[PDB]
C-alpha cells in the first residue's frame, strides 16, 4: 500500500475502498505527518468511498496520540456534515476514535447535532452515537 | 461543487501540514 496503494485500493470494488484506506491509517498510526502525506493523495478521489476510507485513516492515524493541535478535527468537522449523502459515518466514526478520551465538548456538539437531522439514516446515526 | 470542496480540503491540508512542520520544529527544537 505505502509503495503504490492507488492501484490497490482500485482493484478493491464496491465498499471495500473505505476500510481498504483506512488500513492507511492503521500503518500509519500515531503518525500524524506521515499518514497526512501519505493520505493526501488518495484524499481527493472521484468516488466519495475513497474519500471517506481517508478520512477514516487519518481518524485513526490521530487516535492514540493526544496532540493540543486538532488536524483531525479541522478534517473531519469539514466533512460531519451529511453533504447531501449519508456516506458519513467514515467521518464519524474516525473523528470517534481520535478523540475516544479527549471529551471534548467542541467534538461532542459538532456530533449530537448531526445525528439527528431528519436525514441521518440508521446507519449513521448508531455510527455517530 | 465537488471540486471546490476538494480545493478546500485541500487548503486545510496545506495549513495543518505547515503548522505540524512548526510544531515538530518547535518539539525538536529542546529535544
Amino acid at each position: 500500500l505505502t509503495d503504490d496503494g492507488n492501484k490497490w485500493l482500485y482493484k478493491n470494488k464496491d465498499h471495500g475502498m473505505l476500510s481498504a484506506a483506512a488500513s492507511l491509517g492503521m500503518i500509519l498510526l500515531w503518525d500524524v505527518d506521515g499518514g497526512l502525506t501519505q493520505i493526501d493523495k488518495y484524499l481527493y478521489s472521484s468516488e466519495d468511498y475513497i474519500k471517506s476510507g481517508a478520512l477514516l485513516a487519518c481518524g485513526i492515524v490521530n487516535s492514540g496520540v493526544r496532540n493540543e493541535c486538532d488536524p483531525a478535527l479541522a478534517l473531519l468537522s469539514d466533512y460531519v456534515l451529511h453533504n447531501s449523502n449519508t456516506m458519513r459515518l467514515g467521518s464519524i466514526f474516525g473523528l470517534g476514535l481520535a478523540y475516544a478520551g479527549s471529551n471534548r465538548e467542541d467534538v461532542l456538539t459538532l456530533l449530537l447535532p448531526v445525528m439527528g437531522d431528519s436525514k441521518s439514516s440508521m446507519e449513521v446515526a448508531g455510527v455517530t452515537a | 461543487l465537488r471540486q471546490t470542496e476538494n480545493r478546500a480540503t485541500r487548503c486545510k491540508v496545506e495549513r495543518l501540514q505547515l503548522l505540524l512542520q512548526q510544531k515538530r520544529l518547535r518539539r525538536k527544537a529542546r529535544r
